[PDB]
C-alpha cells in the first residue's frame, strides 16, 4: 500500500483489504488493521525505494 | 502431562534441595506423580493416538470413485446418493473428507523479487497481428528484452518467430546493453526447449550451444505461468499502449528506428515506478559479461546445385556463376538482412 | 447575494414593522443593499457565467482528431506531442478534457428486482455440447424456463434450437406451470426477433403470432447483457452443476424423465436462498392465465408429390398410398415426436 508517497509491504493476510494508518504529529506511523495492531514498519528518516523494500523482505524471508 | 515449564520447575526445585512433598503442594500435583517425574528424561506433554473409525468409512470408496471417474464434486448430490445407501450423518464430514480432492483455486498474493545487478534478464514475444506493409500481409511480432536490476528495455519488430530471429534479436539486445547477463529467462518456447522430460527441461541443442557460446544460462519459468516474468510482460503492455497505439508506418526499418528513438527518449529515461530512478543510471551500475568479438552467425544455411549452364537459383532469384561452378554443390548463406553469399569448399564465389 | 434565509429574514423583519437601519445592523448588511432587497421578488443567491478561454483550446481539435481516428488515449503520449506544438501547462487539464471520450468501464453494482406474482417468466438455452447418443453425434441443448415470483424451474433437453423446438418447449413449460405468464423474457434470439430497428425491436412474425395466441407479452433484455435474466442463468448453473455433472444416459427420453423427477424432488422443493420458501408454495400462490384447449401446432409442414405408382417418400422413409393419391400434392405434417400424418385437401390419408 501507499502513504504520503512512500510504499509499504505488508504480509499475505493483509493483501486486498483496507487498513487504517494513524500518524501522530510526532511523526511515527502505526498501522491498525481490523481494530488490531500489526507489526511496525520501522519507519526511517531516509526514504528507501520500493525496490529496496522488496530486497529487504526477500532477505528477511530467506 | 505436566508441561515444559512445570517439569522444569519440578526438577529444578527438587535438585535445589527443597523437599518433594511441599514441592508437590506448591505445584498442585500428586506426590506420586511428582516423584515419578523426578526421575524422568524430559517434560512429558504429548500423547500419540492413531486414526479411528468414522461414519463415512464404508461409503468412502464409493464417493472416491464418484469423484475420480464421474467428476462429481457437488456435496449435495453425493450426500443425497449415499443417504439412500444408509448414511445418516450430516454433510460437514462429507465436505471435510472431499475438500482435499477439490482443485486448488489459484492464489492472488504475488511474491516480489529483486535480482542482483547484472544477474538476470527476461525475454518475450508479442504477436502484434497481421498488417499490410507495402501491400504485403505479414504477421508482425515484437521482441522485448528487459533487464532485471536496471529495468532497461530493448525491443525490436520482426516478421517471424524462428529460432534464427530469436537468436539475432538476442544478439541485438546484448549489443544494446553492452554485455550479456548471467541468466536469461524465457517462457516454454520450442525454440529454446523441447518439453518437460518428467519435470526436467530438455534444452534445444542448437540453442544450448548458442547459450554456452555467449555464456548466459537459460531458464524457463513454468508451463502456464507468466507471472514469473512480469517485468517483460508489463513492459510489453507499456510499449503496446504507448508506442504502438496510434503510430503509423510503412516500413519495418522505419518502425524500428522510431521504436529505438522512443526507447532512448522516454522508455529508458523515465524513472521507474518502483525503483524510482532513471533506468540508464542503473544501467551504468550494471556489470554485464563482455561480448565476444564475433557474433554467433544466425543466417539460413542451405546447399544447392548449379545448373548445367551455370545459372544458380535461390528462392525467386537467379545468378550467373562462372562455368567452373556448374553442376557442383554450393552453400548459400542468407543473412537475415537479405545479404546472400555463395561459398564453394570454403572459398567465396564472386557471383554475378 | 444574501442567501435564501437571509432574504427571508430581511423581508419578514421589515414587514413586521421593524426599522430598516437596525435590521441592516442586526444582519450585518449595508443599508442600501437591504433597502434594495426590500423591493425584490425572491432571494438572489445565484450568478450565471458562461464558459471562458483555456490553454488547451488551440490543441483541442488536434487531440480530438487523435482520439477519434488514431485511437490514442495515452495522456502521456498526447501531452508529449502537443508540448512540441507549443503547449506549456500540466497534464491535469488534458486528463480532465479527455475523460469524457474514454469508454465507460462496466459497473459492478447490481440492482435487484422482485416481480409480481404471475407476472413474469424467463427463458434461456444452454448448449451442453456434442454427445454420442446411441452411436449418433448430436448437439445437446438444455431449455430452461424460470418463473419470476415463485422461482419455479422447468427444463428439457433437445437436439435442436429451431423456432419449432422453442415454441414446443414453451408449450411444455406453460403446461407444467398450469398457465401462461403475463410477460416472458428472452435474449436476442432470431427465433424471437430480427434485430434492433434503430433501437426498437422487430418481432418475428410467426413468434409474434404465437405470443398473441397464448397471450403472453414477449420482452428482450438487451444486446450483450445477460444480467437482466439472472434467475434463469443461475438456474442453468444450478442444473449443470447438480444434475448434469455425473449422471449417465443413453436416450434423451430417459434423460428428460430423470430431469423431471429431479426437479420435482429437489429443484422445485428445496427452499430458495433469497425467498426462503419452497418454490411449490409460491407456485400455489401464483395466478397464471388459463391455457387454451388446443395447443399451437408446432410441427414441420411440407408439401410433397406422390409418384406415379403411388409411392410417397419423406426423408429416408417410404409409404404406399392408394392409386387415387398418385401424382398429386399432399401435406406431410411431421410432429416433433416423429408422428407423421398425411393430408390431402383437408382429408387425412390412411397411409400404409
Ligand atoms: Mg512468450
Ligand atoms: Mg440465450
Amino acid at each position: 500500500f501507499s502513504y504520503k508517497g512512500e510504499q509499504w509491504l505488508l504480509s499475505a493476510e493483509y493483501a486486498g483489504k483496507e487498513i487504517l494508518v494513524k500518524e501522530r504529529l510526532n511523526g511515527d506511523i502505526r498501522l491498525y488493521f481490523r481494530g488490531e495492531e500489526i507489526s511496525h514498519v520501522d519507519q526511517q528518516k531516509k526514504v528507501i525505494s520500493f525496490a529496496e523494500k522488496i530486497k529487504k523482505k526477500q532477505t528477511e524471508m530467506a | 502431562m505436566i508441561t515444559r515449564g512445570e517439569f522444569f520447575m519440578i526438577k529444578e526445585m527438587y535438585e535445589r534441595g527443597m523437599s518433594i512433598s511441599d514441592i508437590a503442594r506448591e505445584l498442585g500435583i500428586d506426590r506420586k506423580t511428582v516423584r515419578k517425574y523426578i526421575h524422568s528424561p524430559n517434560p512429558p506433554s504429548k500423547s500419540k493416538r492413531k486414526q479411528r473409525k468414522s461414519k463415512l468409512d464404508p461409503f468412502k470408496p464409493y464417493l472416491q470413485k464418484r469423484m475420480l471417474e464421474d467428476g462429481v464434486f457437488n456435496s449435495e448430490k453425493l450426500f443425497f446418493e449415499i443417504r439412500q445407501q444408509g448414511y445418516t450423518g450430516g454433510k460437514t464430514i462429507l465436505k471435510d473428507y472431499m475438500k482435499p480432492f477439490r482443485e486448488t483455486a489459484k492464489k492472488k498474493y504475488t511474491v516480489r523479487y529483486e535480482t542482483l545487478p547484472g544477474e538476470q534478464m527476461q525475454v518475450d514475444w508479442k504477436e502484434v497481428g497481421e498488417v499490410v506493409i507495402e501491400g504485403k500481409k505479414v504477421k508482425l511480432s515484437l521482441f522485448v528484452a528487459t533487464l532485471g536490476y536496471s529495468r532497461m528495455k530493448y525491443a525490436v519488430f520482426t516478421t517471424s518467430q524462428d529460432q534464427e530471429h530469436l537468436m539475432e534479436c538476442l544478439i541485438q539486445s546484448f549489443k544494446y546493453f553492452g554485455g550479456v547477463p548471467k541468466k536469461v529467462l524465457f517462457d516454454n518456447m520450442k525454440t529454446v526447449t523441447d518439453g518437460r522430460e518428467q519435470g526436467v527441461v530438455k534444452w534445444n541443442q542448437r540453442f544450448s550451444e548458442f547459450a554456452s557460446y555467449y555464456g548466459f544460462i537459460p531458464k524457463v519459468c513454468r508451463p502456464y505461468r507468466a507471472q514469473t516474468k512480469g517485468k517483460v510482460e508489463r513492459a510489453i503492455q507499456y510499449i503496446m499502449d504507448h508506442f504502438y497505439v496510434g503510430t503509423a508506418f510503412e516500413s519495418i526499418e522505419e518502425l524500428n528506428f522510431l521504436l529505438h528513438r522512443w526507447l532512448d527518449q522516454v522508455a529508458n529515461r523515465k524513472p521507474n515506478a518502483t525503483t524510482g530512478i532513471s533506468p540508464q543510471e542503473r544501467w551504468a551500475e550494471e556489470s554485464l559479461k563482455p561480448l565476444p568479438l564475433k557474433d554467433y552467425d544466425t543466417s539460413y544455411l542451405s546447399y544447392r546445385k548449379v545448373h548445367w549452364d551455370g545459372s544458380f537459383s535461390y528462392k525467386g532469384e537467379q545468378w550467373l556463376l562462372s562455368a567452373e561452378y556448374a553442376g557442383k554443390e554450393i552453400l548459400v548463406k542468407e543473412r537475415l538482412n537479405g545479404d546472400i553469399r555463395l561459398y564453394f569448399r570454403g572459398e567465396e564465389i564472386s557471383h554475378v
